């Protein structure tokens, strides 16, 4: 007698992890970037760059 | 004197810190100075007693 085409069934689980990294920024160089008070020359200074 | 001390005003800074009784809003500002003229530029006078 013949044979039948067998097959199997597999169930797998998703194992969860997570990575993280961080940096900072100095309070002295905070307002130097976003601060829109600098009118005419500090907007193209060297320390801003 | 007519101009004894130089003087530079920095940029104001805020500093929030959460708490129970509300919120603390320590606000700071850094400043700098230097004298210029040779010799002294000020004096005492122990006037009264």
């Amino acid at each position: 007698p013949a044979d039948q085409p067998v097959h199997n069934y597999m169930i797998k689980r998703l194992d969860r992890r997570s990575l993280n990294a961080a940096f900072s920024i100095a309070v002295e160089a905070l307002g130097l970037i976003s601060g829109e008070n600098l009118d005419g020359t500090h907007i193209s200074s060297a320390m801003r760059l | 004197e007519k101009a004894s001390e130089s003087y530079f005003m920095g940029q104001m800074q805020v500093a929030r810190t959460e708490s129970g009784g509300g919120l603390h809003l320590q606000l700071t500002q850094p400043r700098a100075n230097v004298d210029l003229g040779v010799g002294f530029t000020a004096a005492y006078a122990a006037a009264a007693l």
